[PDB]
């Protein structure tokens, strides 16, 4: 009823999302920056439960 | 590459610092990182 | 027991990001469609010249 | 006896250890096969 | 100018198949099941609890980390759970006797 038109998102209630810029934004021929130096994870210390293991 | 393989040399340091990064690889867990993450979240609420 | 409201919410904004990549590339498709004559018509003339 | 509370509380412990080391080695791994498709693809660039 | 548009009408081609992907999914074969799961019991304290649900996924300010939160609060929550839970009347019972 109201509930489940509610939770539902219009497809027309926005422009469907449309994106920044007529074309997609243009980039450096190479622009490798790979980084990614951490992948999700982190948050409780890894040196902390090292030294508890020990 | 030279400073993705510095931050890779930083990485197995910290993986030799912790415990130890051959030591791993023989336990089996899913590659995905999402699943990592939420069982890291679940384990770490199960220590607290 | 409602549908996911997470779910919804991911696949509602993938399928607008995706419309919306759809529309926008179909344009820009139509668009060089429509140019590309005019090339051939130039290139004919340029056989004339 | 909190020792013995300690060494159960341990084992959950050291099983977040070795998934913590586990998810520092998939993010090692992710970053050398990521180094692995940059050597590819500058092998490629000196390919050509 | 020829090659430069069959690379647009190859990502085109693309993106109309991840368009595709995006609909019919599995999740999708969930939908309208769990439509009827609803409508199996419609609204009364279903419809209250929701209208609450609503008002704190507003409050919050959130629609995905804040469910993943609650659902990870609610587990850690039940972790802990049914200690001792296996007498509840014999002993109330044999203690008002």
């Amino acid at each position: 009823p109201i509930l489940k038109r509610t939770i539902i998102s219009k497809r027309k209630a926005p422009s469907n999302n449309e994106d920044e810029e007529i074309v997609k934004t243009p980039r450096k021929l190479v622009n490798y920056v790979p980084l990614k130096i951490f992948n999700l994870g982190d948050s409780f210390d890894d040196t902390i439960t090292t030294t508890v293991a020990k | 590459v030279a400073a993705l393989k510095e931050g890779i040399q930083r990485q197995i340091q910290n993986a030799c610092a912790f415990c130890s990064k051959e030591r791993i690889e023989n336990v089996d867990l899913p590659d995905t990182q999402e699943e990592i993450k939420r069982e890291l979240d679940k384990v770490s609420r199960m220590i607290q | 027991q409602l549908l996911p409201y997470v779910k919804v919410k991911d696949h509602k904004e993938k399928l607008n990001i995706y419309k919306e990549e759809y529309e926008r590339a179909k344009a820009n498709l139509r668009a060089i469609l429509k140019d590309k004559k005019p090339f051939a018509n130039t290139k004919k003339t340029l056989e004339n010249q | 006896k909190l020792l013995r509370e300690l060494n159960q509380t341990s084992d959950l412990n050291e099983r977040k250890m070795l998934l913590q080391a586990k998810s520092l080695w998939i993010d090692v791994a992710h970053n050398t096969d990521a180094c692995k498709n940059l050597e590819n693809e500058i092998s490629g660039i000196q390919q050509k | 100018f020829n090659e430069r548009e069959a690379d647009l009408k190859s990502q085109y081609e693309d993106k109309k198949k991840f368009v595709k992907e995006a609909r019919d999914t599995p999740e999708f074969q969930s939908w309208m099941r769990e439509i009827r799961s609803y409508d199996q019991d419609t609204k009364e304290k279903l419809n209250k609890v929701a209208e609450k649900y609503e008002e704190e996924g507003n409050f919050n300010l959130s629609f995905v980390q804040d469910v993943l939160d609650k659902l990870e609060s609610e587990i850690a929550m039940v972790n802990h759970d049914e200690s001792a839970v296996t007498i509840l009347d014999q002993v109330t019972a044999e203690l008002r006797e």
